[PDB]
């Protein structure tokens, strides 16, 4: 219908804009909608376990797999896709 | 170890990553996991372009019967995308559903013979195999050569019925006569959520090597490498689908025990082969 | 924080659960405070751990879990090793151990392989109970595929009576994916939820195991038909919504009237 980041070419308000995403929130809130908590401890940055096996072949430490791997050594940067 | 920054950006991966018509709900979600507005206007608009290119996001322009795809290729870089069909420039907003103000667009015209062509030679393709379906080739000059860049999409969304699905398809189309080299990724995203979460995601990288004649001709031609490649990635999903349910699903668990007949709890609590 | 723990929720109903732990953690790292709560409702893949005294696999979930180390349902013992960790009374533990033994067959019985692991803990007038089920089909075949049931009961004991009101929430988390050339990379993958309360008799003949086990097993058969209906029926109709192979016959009488019909309500509404 109407757009204008702030200069508006259109003589009217438009108060609209990309503001509609902060709102003043509202204070009331469920608290405790349901029973369930189950507050333990956690806090202790760490977490191994993995399964077995399950994905094709190939993993390990392979940080190779993306388009062209060669980069700033042959005459030009050439990509067959993007 | 944390900082506003780091969160910016966890809120920037979560929005990018909505499944098909679902984003205002993640952001909304986002928004109040965040807790903090100001910090999440600093990556917005960001998000916001980033999520309706990577999703080709159909958008109709002021007045031009124009459902065109916002991609990357057509993103001007000023705040506008390119319509190669129409033409035009438009603005497109991200909060909003709609993309007005257009602006001409008096192109470089280059490349525009083969786009011209590709473009309305697909999207008979498209109004064949694709529902809902809509598609813009782009005619560029990428580093020297020469490229049509036809891009496809397809959504079907079901909020009430809590399902949502979108097809996206990409082809990259790098011209060096006599025989040229084909780039492609076909991407299908389906989103069940009623009592649950089930999704479908799935992508198909392709690359061929075409023989490049005429203007009318090399479309076509194209079009033909599309729609057998399309139809042979479907094909193969279909397929999975039939070995997964009738194959692996099965070998997951039984309908019904080895006994044949239910569990018999007051045996399996006390009846042992030996202690 | 109420509603942040329903939109938390709400979004890891959206986003891919593909990556589920990687997602998870992000969203705790985003919302700290949450953690807890986070990791007792947002269900993950199982993960498996080797329980070296007995040479046996255990399930991991928060339900066994203290700190960094989680308890092996069959030498009660935590891993990585703890101090004074959080144990099940004597009593429980007992159970506990019958309700292992009942579940390793009822495993058995309907998936002919694969983990189970039970977990339980006192509440004020009952008990609750987790049973944790894994199985994974051939590796061999171009299809893999991965079953992933948690269940949660809860158990209200009644003074007078004999006679308990058993609550279950149950999840079965199935993945499927496949690396075949005519398909790239496909991934069918998820979850889905049921629940359930029911009121029983609780006897000699009936113990809390057999109502539990009756409840769990109904409840799977339940969800192991809407899975094969949900994901081998309703997201295969979806994705052949999308797209079809054989050309479409196009319909010009339904998209010309509908041109006009439309302009028509604009200029007439806002």
């Amino acid at each position: 219908g109407s757009w204008g980041c702030v200069r508006q070419e259109k003589r009217s308000s438009g108060l609209i804009s990309e503001l509609p995403s902060e709102e003043g929130r509202r204070l009331e809130h469920f608290t405790k909608l349901r029973p369930k908590r189950n507050k333990k401890q956690q806090p202790t940055q760490a977490a191994v376990c993995t399964i077995s096996i399950l994905p094709q072949d190939g993993e390990q430490n392979g940080l190779m797999g993306r388009v062209d791997e060669g980069v700033d050594e042959f005459f030009t940067k050439k990509v067959t896709g993007c | 170890r944390v900082s506003d920054e780091e969160k910016v950006r966890i809120a920037a991966k979560f929005i990018t990553h909505a499944p098909p018509g679902e984003f205002n709900e993640v952001f909304n979600d986002v928004r109040l996991l965040l807790n903090n507005d100001n910090l999440l206007r600093e990556g917005a608009a960001h998000a916001f372009a980033q999520y309706n290119m990577d999703q080709f996001t159909p958008v109709k322009i002021e007045g031009y019967d124009d459902q065109v795809l916002i991609t990357e290729h057509g993103d001007l870089g000023n705040g506008r995308f390119l319509d190669p069909r129409n033409k035009i420039s438009f603005k497109f907003d991200h909060l909003r559903k709609e993309a007005s103000d257009p602006q001409p667009e008096d192109t470089e015209s280059a490349l525009k013979q083969w786009r011209d062509a590709c473009d309305s030679a697909l999207r008979a393709y498209v109004k064949d195999h694709y529902p809902n379906g809509f598609c813009t080739v782009y005619g560029k000059s990428i580093d020297g050569q020469q490229t049509i860049i036809a891009c496809i999409e397809s959504h079907q969304f079901q909020p009430k019925n809590f399902w949502n699905g979108r097809w996206r398809s990409e082809w990259k189309f790098t011209i060096t006569p006599p025989t040229a080299q084909v780039a492609a990724v076909l991407k299908i995203q389906v989103h069940y959520y009623e009592d649950g979460n089930v999704q479908l995601v799935s992508h198909k990288d392709i690359q061929d090597s075409v023989q490049v004649s005429s203007d009318v001709q090399t479309a076509k031609e194209f079009i033909k490498i599309i729609e057998n490649a399309e139809n042979e990635y479907q094909t193969a999903i279909s397929e999975n689908y039939q070995t997964m349910s009738d194959t692996t699903f099965k070998a997951l668990r039984r309908q019904l025990p080895v006994t044949r007949t239910k569990i018999d709890w007051n045996k399996i609590l006390s009846y042992k082969i030996g202690k | 924080s109420d509603q942040q723990l329903d939109c938390a929720l709400d979004l890891m109903r959206r986003l891919p659960p593909q990556q589920i732990e990687k997602n998870l953690s992000d969203l705790i790292d985003l919302v700290p405070s949450l953690c807890e709560d986070l990791l007792s409702s947002v269900d993950q893949p199982l993960k498996i751990a080797r329980d070296k005294v007995v040479g046996k696999d255990y399930l991991l979930c928060d339900y066994n879990r203290d700190g960094d180390s989680y308890r092996s349902p069959w030498s009660n013992k935590y891993d990585p090793p703890l101090e004074d960790g959080a144990m099940p009374s004597a009593r429980l533990r007992k159970l506990e151990v019958e309700a292992n033994n009942a579940f390793d067959q009822y495993r058995d019985l309907y998936f002919e392989g694969g983990v189970s692991s039970v977990y339980l803990w006192d509440l004020d007038h009952g008990f609750a109970g987790v049973i944790l089920i894994k199985k994974a089909g051939d590796g061999s075949k171009k299809i893999k595929g991965c079953w992933d049931s948690i269940h949660v009961v809860e158990v209200q004991e009644k003074s007078s009576g004999r006679t308990a009101h058993y609550k279950l929430t149950s999840t079965v988390m199935l993945w499927l994916q496949t690396n075949k050339t005519g398909s790239g990379t496909m991934n069918l993958g998820g979850s889905l939820t049921r629940q359930m309360e029911k009121d029983e008799t609780v006897s000699d003949s009936s113990p809390h195991i057999a109502n539990i086990g009756r409840l769990v097993e109904d409840m799977e058969n339940k969800i192991r038909s809407t899975l094969n209906e949900i994901y081998f029926g309703k997201t295969k109709d979806i994705v052949n919504g999308l797209r079809s192979i054989d050309a479409i016959p196009d319909n010009q009488k339904y998209k010309q009237l509908q041109r006009e019909l439309s302009q028509v309500l604009t200029q007439r509404q806002i």
